DNA sequence: ATCGATGTATATATCTGACACGTGCCTGGAGACTAGGGAGTAATCCCCTTGGCGGTTAAAACGCGGGGGACAGCGCGTACGTGCGTTTAAGCGGTGCTAGAGCTGTCTACGACCAATTGAGCGGCCTCGGCACCGGGATTCTG
DNA sequence: CAGAATCCCGGTGCCGAGGCCGCTCAATTGGTCGTAGACAGCTCTAGCACCGCTTAAACGCACGTACGCGCTGTCCCCCGCGTTTTAACCGCCAAGGGGATTACTCCCTAGTCTCCAGGCACGTGTCAGATATATACATCGAT
């Protein structure tokens, strides 16, 4: 269980970047469940993008590729 | 003695991560989470250094988005806390 | 000229799942479009994929990929047992 | 056999035009391409490079700087309108946020 | 084994519009990728044009009607005016 | 004489429409003014009778596909009544 | 011109009715056709664009389904 | 009626190591010649495109009696913020191992291209039965 | 709970789906042989693990003031119903611009073969940058 990893004080700082005054207790346990969600469906296709090609190593170029998938087109990592 | 009245320390807050650009998230602990998730997929996974980076940066502005729609819909209602049905409410308008 | 299209086998699927049933002109075209839009999705991807490996060459094993990428879950389990028992019944033949 | 010299210098451009012709033949767009269809397309990335660089520049004047970052490029983009549009959805890696609070958060 | 991009050129431009300034391999790696993408977007855009019509070549209306239809309209006024430019010296040299 | 309170025929229209199927902007009028914009890009441009049925289903589905989102905005601030400001917000957060 | 006035208070009554809007104030009317107008505007474009690549006079409806499929919308029971 | 303490900003001092010019070299690009079929052009047929007039109620308009939904206001209680204190494991520097990704070489199974045939499918016409419009009734559900 | 709006059934009645023959041109069987896809054998990089000291950051606790919320007043403006107005609406009639085709015919391209110079690595050095120092003064606060 390592969810708890993503301590409290990162989940202020995120929304704090993006602009939000005051932060309600409940938020922290939405938060964890949205990002869990988010991962599960890229870290699926780029384990997809690496069995077909037979690696073992997961590569930064099937992660750009799963990313472009849902358009969230990333750009810097080659 | 002294002491700022709350909400000053919040603005000065804004004010100093609107302005920088490092990463937020604990580079371990998150790194750690997704050698979890990927397990349940298959065994033995090896993942390149700047990979777990990659994800780092698309969750964190995915959460950035997020959190500035959800501010929005907030305000909207005459809040300024935002709240679970905020991020529900975004998440079922922007149709996920 | 002459316009070919997907009715005639559409409406042999339709006898076979429901002889007394019958289909009116506007659902035939409906068909013919979505036929043609499911085809198109998976032949882009099935390209897409043949591309990043330096293959010239699109196989069963493209299709068997770009068909779990692009289908959920459940719709990928069946049809990819549906297009293992074809392909393996049409190999034996 | 007299002495070859490059279509870019021909065309009056920076690109490579042969380049850009390989990568049309080779992505299979069309069994055949036309001889007009790289030299345009070469000029239209010309153009479209050198207004994000310009733009780029004259914002790092504006910090005392002398090299370009990632954080110019972001400020750049985010602050034209027709550069925006098109690159809506684009992520740009350690880009950061531009500056705005909503008046209602402000002090009274 | 050797590697491709287009560094060399962005740089070329650059040292046009700016001749006292420079720019880091951050940026250098992001406006590499930006052209990439530009350049997919306008070549799919004309395949699908070509196909419609049943024709086998790809031409400078194809990529002039492309433009259009991607680019902004300001964007587009300016850019078909110089590739006009272009083609015409070409032709003409 | 007999008279139903405000808010019955309502609900008995949105029953009537939801169960129904037929178009609901007049054709000629929408006509007109498929061939009038028209005019501002090419003059003595031609129109099948079918591209205007295409050009008002595709206008009644997203007319009421913003209804609907409006809706739940229209909700989330304890009124019934949508306005404009509703409207307003359900286009920023589809990045309209 | 006034073809704009051609879209009626009770088409956007029976169209909010089918949303289910029970309640309706009376200022929706103007920012709807305004709404509607760029649409329109941004569809046709397309259209028009696609029809003079052909060299053709007549608008056809495969440019109109071309454009919706552009704009990531597609529509199902008129061609393609 | 007013004064100043914290923090951000800025300025001067210092060394680090990324950006830029160089040489060597290798294989992509441009020069020269050829064959063929995609494309450009004119003539034709004829349909489905634009334009008009008849006339009847569907649909829209303007009034209006009025009640229910909207906001602006007061009272308040406990949820969240700023700050101090303790300690955790995040951070970093270094040595080692080897899993496993990427290149060289041989090789033969698979596919695209040709000759020849013919029935699955496309087209126009016939026809008969499922939906459509009507009318009369009991029922549901509401103010 | 009287009674207006609704569903439902029996009847008359009509053109859409379902069936058919003509016949062609798309698909199939059989044939060939060029290069791509297959493997093993091997190089050497970097992902994984542990050692260790230090501490930037974290967990935790106190408390106080600021926000979210419930009830309230009351009014002014969308609703539900009525009478008058209009252009949509079906339908019948003209007639011709444009769209789809055959046929000709030519010039624009893909292909083979040559060869060199553009740009892709390994080598580096110096000066653009960040880190470490003190201090000015603005704001938010207290007096």
């Amino acid at each position: 269980d390592n969810i708890q990893g993503i301590t409290k004080p990162a989940i202020r700082r995120l929304a704090r970047r993006g602009g939000v005054k005051r932060i309600s207790g409940l938020i922290y346990e939405e938060t964890r469940g949205v990002l869990k969600v988010f991962l599960e469906n890229v870290i699926r296709d780029a384990v997809t993008y690496t069995e077909h090609a037979k690696r073992k190593t997961v590569t930064a170029m099937d992660v750009v590729y799963a990313l472009k998938r849902q358009g969230r087109t990333l750009y810097g990592f080659g | 003695p002294h002491r700022y009245r709350p909400g000053t320390v919040a603005l000065r807050e804004i004010r100093r991560y609107q302005k920088s650009t490092e990463l937020l998230i604990r580079k371990l602990p998150f790194q750690r989470l997704v050698r979890e998730i990927a397990q349940d997929f298959k065994t033995d996974l090896r993942f390149q250094s700047s990979a777990v980076m990659a994800l780092q940066e698309a969750c964190e502005a995915y959460l950035v988005g997020l959190f500035e729609d959800t501010n929005l819909c907030a305000i909207h209602a005459k809040r300024v806390t935002i709240m679970p049905k905020d991020i529900q409410l975004a998440r079922r308008i922007r149709g996920e | 000229s002459r316009k070919e299209s997907y009715s005639i086998y559409v409406y042999k699927v339709l006898k076979q799942v429901h002889p007394d049933t019958g289909i009116s002109s506007k659902a035939m075209g409906i068909m013919n479009s979505f036929v043609n839009d499911i085809f198109e999705r998976i032949a882009g991807e099935a390209s897409r994929l043949a591309h990043y490996n330096k293959r010239s060459t699109i196989t069963s094993r493209e299709i068997q990929t770009a068909v779990r990428l692009l289908l959920p879950g459940e719709l990928a389990k069946h049809a990819v047992s549906e297009g293992t028992k074809a392909v393996t019944k049409y190999t034996s033949a | 056999r007299a002495k070859a010299k490059s279509r870019s210098s021909r065309a009056g451009l920076q690109f490579p035009v042969g380049r850009v012709h390989r990568l049309l033949r080779k992505g299979h767009y069309a069994e055949r391409v036309g001889a007009g269809a790289p030299v345009y397309l070469a000029a239209v990335l010309e153009y479209l490079t050198a207004e994000i660089l310009e733009l780029a520049g004259n914002a790092a004047r504006d910090n005392k700087k002398t090299r370009i970052i990632p954080r110019h490029l972001q400020l750049a983009i985010r602050n034209d309108e027709e550069l925006n549009k098109l690159l809506g959805g684009v992520t740009i890696a350690q880009g950061g946020v531009l500056p705005n609070i909503q008046a209602v958060l402000l002090p009274k």
